[PDB]
């Protein structure tokens, strides 16, 4: 897996070259933002059980045919795999957060995602609508707007962090 | 890649846990030695021609045996390949020093090196040789700062017991 | 265990390596954020009883069904192993502060504690409860700072994620 | 899946042998049962709606604190909801019933739930109360015969171990 | 795997349905036949050697070339390799029989071996040949009007039991 | 030892479960057909000297080639070592009446018959036609019940198909 | 493993004798009280939860300082195993009462399990009592003599019944 | 295909290493051997019919009662397949011969020929007596050289051991 | 695997033929050559690493792009993993010139090598003129042709063997 | 595995007690120094190599019977097994000094050292006196007086983390 | 050991057979190659010394820079080392001669030699410098016959195979 | 495994010898002996299911006691895990006799056999019967004087080579 850093290091391997200025620069505001990162993922991971269950009972309230017989939540064992994938998802997002770049997620999570729901049967907008409302419950943590939860931190923008987090999401969705 | 954060979030994902205190902690590691890593990577970037000269100078003096015919140094092609492994090495270090780890180095230089140079004639004791004399040529505060020397002189010895 | 150290460690024996950068830079950020977890770490074992006391009221404030016949509570021994349990999980988070990683929580805790709870009727709702109440009832920077705020409400809150 | 025919075949496959005289048995003691498990079946599949709602009215009158918010009955869609898993609970014994073993229980009621639960913050203590009152309400042989009274208690006290 | 019983529960689950009259009555119908049936399996099972050994055997004679060079049953490997495949698709056919249901013959054989059989090179016209033949003479077994072999049962009619056993036999010719 | 018991118990631990309503279903079955198994242990116990000299008589009759010197039964002490040798199976075969299950002969004359049998060079054929004789032979009820004589004449089988 | 029967052809076994008159009335008996059997069976396993539940409890309540620290119930994770072991403890015993031999207890959860205890530092003492407290309610349950739970059976004699739930949990008693 | 080639190359293959001096020193005992063996092989195949033909005859004069109605042999159709039999493992001796290992018959007439006579009521006794009487007829040097006749009689009782 | 003599046979059992007298006649030529047969593997496999590291070095002196960065010989593991793949490739063309036949070569190394190497993105033409170095290299230390180390042995003609050498590398070549 | 501070924390809660005020001052003073272990650390492991063959070249040289026929070292397959041995001594004593408790080396390196020694023939004098020199060695380079290696360290006492090293090894020679 | 016999030997045991015709015949090449790799070792037990001593005159006549400090040779006990290791890879090539395989090489010098050179900077040059003076010095049939040359330039080649 | 080429060896490694002349000398006795040692081979692997079942059986016949009930020979599956061990037995005494040492036995079969043989209850008396008569069978068969079968070699004193297989069973029964 590669993070922020180690994704620079691969694109200058790719040119043969040394870890230019701008890329250290970037690096080096990657790592003056370093502590809202970890306050960021602080926040996805100290609500993770919340922003999973949210996101899920909201995608099952949005679409009640997912709980219906033949409808891929109904049977507690395809619900607790339900809240196990949404909680897998979310947990290499914040991996992905921490390491400040989206290898991890997909590497580990997102390769061949596509292929297994299908194989199984697994609605993709449906996993989709669920992984956008854990995008949006994470962002609000990133930003402490959750209405439900305020983590006490030092004021600032983590508007980065929360686009990143965004594009993780993204990624996710774009992936299935 | 072998980094602070790469080993923390391997662990978390071996463990199927999302990232703890004791990540978080990690990273907040890399972020305060970043200062001193980083520096000794711009200077590295910025210096590494004459520091690859230099390097390749010592490991033919201290053994001018390589140039005699059937060996690694036994004509300037390979005597430029031999500059340009110094380079591709030193790269690596700046890289590890980037990156926070030796995950560079060893999955792009360490890696099958023993096998390569096996099956070339490429004596580990040139490259340690080289690599001895970059260590040992730096000077603080000249160079850098002493963090800076701390992180490329541990980049090398690292390169060395991979060689030795 | 489970901690900045023993990750690193741990990780670095599974490669079968001596310690690196990347492992002395995680510890490095063990150093640096040690501070504020040792802070709330003190506070915790200057302050655990009433931090208890409070927590069992409030559990029992917010389900009094527990004292009904029948529930876990229903007798006094059962109320004063609800306040044991509660200050076996705040001792172990103060363990959790003074290690730097959620090791001794979900080692003595968390593991089992869903079977032993599903076993004895114990609902971890009322657990979350006092742990929640613990979290939200800590003030920066009358009870601590802000950073050993943090430390304390993440040990807190990776108890109640383990219980919910 | 579980039943006897179902773990009778698994044994011979798994031996990779033809159904022997063992096998011959245990289906015969199908045979057998069948009219009461399946009378029981017969009787939840007639009554369940009465049943359904008497096992929510006693779940809910049992812990009133269900319907405070936060908790798991704090609205009418989730009180709904509540009589909608006691029914699917229900529908699992009669289908349990009518295989002759827990499998239909333990495939789609039982896999997972504790996780489920966990997650919603739905205390299998209310579920367990909704089939304790169900357990003791049967009366024979004004409700079903002896052995089906047998078949219907025994499913439910399965359902009741499962979550405690 | 699934069977009568648990292809009915299976059934009314599709509509989140307790088991109906009729289908109680089914199951009923199928317990009350429970000594037909076992009888039926009884005669499969104590003539599974001949069922096997003789449809190879009938499979070989109406198609030489199996024992020729190049042909499947050549080489002892190939022939036991040959007769284990029948023995197999016998004992699944009897694990059907016995649970009612084709759930177990289809999951734990017929999954797949129509690829198996083209990757190795099985004829698909001799395998089907020959579950014919096992079908004949299992459902002769069944009916106990297989001319050298007689099993004492109480008289009755057992149609329905040897048509479940051809029906078995069909799908396994279909599968592949 | 492969019986109806046995086999459900076995699965119940292989899952790691208590004895569920399809175990309970299984061993009823195995009480229904006790009453036949036993009834042909019975007879098999009864008479076995017998039944066990008509099968080798049937046995030797088929096959007189036995007699000849190098073949199996060319002594008196292999000819009584043949009697025994049926005398075994036929004590097998009741064991399995017994215990409604293929366990004992599946142990104790199955297991390895094949490799004892081409080692000593006894022909399966032997054996096969002392069975197939003693299962035509038996009648119904001059010997035993229907039942009872299906539960005899499918351990015969059963013995028989294992040594085909 | 071995049942009541395969126990009467075990001994019948050591001797090359057909299963003897005597063996076969026992074994009769055994069917004839089969359905107490299952009854008690039923209690056990209905209750499975309750007994192993209550018997640790009674053993710590008991002996308090199996949950001080250094004790081996502390430690929330040496407590469920506890729980565990109390309930694989009982439904061996529940597995041996099934089968009406101890083999299967005997031999799966006995065998090697006092080395293991000591190996583990689990108190023997500690372990006795909690089989023991096992043994009362387990007993208890086979009676319906229960005084929290009454389960519905015909009016009956089952004392050897619960002698032999009696006997199973001495022989794990005296196994450790 | 086990010959003395196959099983070097498989073996350093298995160590991963180039044929080594042992490798070639096999191959070269394959080629002192080879003359014997490929004599052995030449005389067989110019003389099998009659070879084939005759350990037939013996077969069936060893064991009449192959002819009797129910037996292997009780066609003529039957007789053939039994002469077509022993000219199967003729061949595969030819080729065992010819690759200097027991490969051809152990994949082509040995590897399940086990349960195929089984299956197919063929007693091992038969291909024994006709292996056993074409090893018996062979003379030397009247039929074969010594060595060829040693490498000729060593594949029939390879092949009678596989049968026995 | 096969070897020639394995191979006649298996060529004889496609028609159910004793080995005819032309083929036993070309066995024995074989074995009439079979001393140079292990002169040439001899010759070979004293000179691999020779052979070997000879043959990527001027695939690579050829070719510079291979070391270039994105190149398949850039990073000392690809290195290594080149170095390894032509000794893998020359010590089962090794295989096949001791035995005689390619079998060993087509089933154990290039089975499946083409798909595995245009999914790992080695280059195909590099791959190729690395094994057809290997070929030029091992036909000259078959016939003892080569420049810096030559092997002493009787005088005779090996072209057959050189010429067998040269069909394996073929093979090689063709199969990716 | 355990560190510094979980070895306090196990300690603490052997009497059921928060950390108290001492431990959590040594605690601090282990941070504190914390910048002085990690020096320690790197220089040790800057420099295994150095220390490994070194140590295993003094114990070869004080008893040259090793490295004759039947001695431990003789037949480099053994050497070079005793130098990755003595390479994992320093590695889990490295892990140790970096942690702050033996833990670590003492469960997954000294466990059963000695019975495997024992078992292998290891000479457990021979062992020690490896140990030694590699204690002699690590302690001068973690107090920088290494004769032919100077390592840029800011000035200070080092003699504790020194004596934790020599602790960590008198511990190795110790458990062989 | 790997040897002719060991290797058909371990391939038997591995498939669990008992010694076939191919064993033998490789065995038979045991037999045949014997005198020559026997007259080789002979001649080089007969005469290692000289031998030794001019294949470590040859390797520091290549290599003069060993002698220089720090490397393997500045002292006259390294070099009488070198002169050892020397001894004892001829002893293993003897070993491997009288053997017929590679097996005493393997296991005694060969196994972590890399390990060990690498660690105590002993070039693989060196060593190889030494084997191929001794492979080229070789004259037949001045030293040894042709064949006898051809086991011992095989052995050295193995040795030098595994050094580069 | 050693071979007696590999144990000369080993003998002279032990002195960091060179392989002597006199060591040189037996070994060319064991190599003219060859041939001889070939013919030794194949007589025993010729007739080794006749060796084990003339073994298995006099055992048996001599002891009737193993096959009555308790007996360890009674119980087929029994009888057969006998007879396999008198089929390993022979077999690793026959790679001992084509080696010319006992190392492969030592190693592969003997090495805790009679630990083995105590816990399992196997009568090492009998063991020792069944071995002893399989070393008069397998001698005969070296010496070609079985009296039922004889196989045609050149007339010459195979006497060592039967010493040898007598050396081999012995070495086996004093094992066990």
């Amino acid at each position: 897996m590669l993070d922020a850093f180690s994704r620079v290091v691969v694109n200058s391997d790719s040119k043969a070259a040394y870890v230019s200025g701008s890329d250290l620069q970037a690096l080096k505001t990657f790592i003056a933002d370093g502590n809202k990162r970890l306050d960021a993922v602080n926040s996805i991971v100290s609500n993770a059980s919340c922003i999973v269950s949210d996101a899920v009972s909201g995608m099952i309230c949005e679409n009640p045919g997912l709980i219906a017989p033949g409808g891929n939540c109904y049977t507690n064992r395809r619900m607790a795999a339900c809240l196990r994938d949404g909680e897998i998802i979310l947990r290499y997002t914040s991996y992905a957060l921490l390491a400040g770049d989206s290898s991890v997620l997909e590497d580990r999570c997102l390769n061949g995602l596509k292929e297994t729901y299908i194989a199984l049967g697994v609605p993709t907008n449906s996993t989709a609508r669920a992984v956008s409302i854990m995008k949006s419950s994470a962002v609000a943590f990133i930003s402490n707007t959750a209405p439900q939860r305020k983590m006490a931190t030092a004021a600032g923008d983590c508007s980065a962090l929360s686009s990143e987090v965004a594009s993780y999401c993204d990624k996710v969705s774009a992936a299935i | 890649m072998k980094s602070v954060i790469t080993t923390t979030i391997s662990a978390a994902d071996a463990a199927g846990r999302f990232p703890s205190s004791s990540d978080l902690e990690s990273v907040q590691g890399n972020i305060q030695r970043a200062a001193s890593r980083l520096e000794a990577a711009e200077k590295l970037a910025g210096n590494h021609e004459a520091v690859v000269k230099e390097a390749g100078d010592a490991c033919f003096a201290k053994y001018p045996y390589l140039k005699n015919p059937g060996e690694a140094g036994d004509s300037q092609e390979k005597i430029n390949k031999c500059y340009r492994d110094i380079d591709h090495y030193m790269r690596l270090i700046n890289y590890s020093l980037v990156v926070g780890g030796t995950g560079p180095l060893d999955e792009w230089g360490i890696a099958g090196a023993r096998e390569v140079y096996r099956a070339l004639n490429l004596p580990g004791s040139s490259y340690i040789a080289a690599f001895v004399f970059t260590r040992d040529r730096l000077c603080v505060p000249r160079d850098m700062s002493a963090q800076a020397a701390v992180e490329f002189s541990g980049a090398l010895d690292y390169v060395i017991n991979s060689l030795c």
